[PDB]
């Protein structure tokens, strides 16, 4: 029930170190389309707006 | 002690290590120092009895 960023403290543990060795300035995010880009739908083919 | 995954040393005091992951057993095992202590002598008079 809380639409922002919750009020509290959680402290982030590690996951992985990749010694990738690049530069890096920017950055996007990926994301799951379950519509269809052929035939867009009117609404509701997405999820919830 | 609980080590997280990426945790091998332990700093409780930050001058000292107290506890540590061994390498090849994952256990970890905490250090205490060897102990000291001062030491007294009781004496009487060296006139009287040594
Ligand atoms: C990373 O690329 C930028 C150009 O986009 C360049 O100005 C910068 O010096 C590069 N940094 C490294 C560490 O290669
Ligand atoms: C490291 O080797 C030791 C002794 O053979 C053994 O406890 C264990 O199989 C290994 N542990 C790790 C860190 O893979």
């Amino acid at each position: 029930l809380v639409r922002d960023l919750p009020q509290g403290f959680s402290a982030l543990e590690p996951l992985v170190d990749l010694p990738i060795g690049i530069n890096i300035t920017r950055f996007q995010t990926l994301l799951a389309l379950h519509r269809s880009y052929l035939t867009p739908g009117d609404s509701s083919s997405g999820w919830t707006a | 002690k609980k080590f997280l995954p990426f945790q091998q040393f332990g700093r409780d005091i930050a001058d000292t290590t107290d506890a540590v992951r061994d390498p090849q057993t994952l256990e970890i095992l905490d250090i205490t120092p060897c102990s000291f202590g001062g030491v007294s002598v009781i004496t009487p008079g060296t006139n009287t009895s040594n």
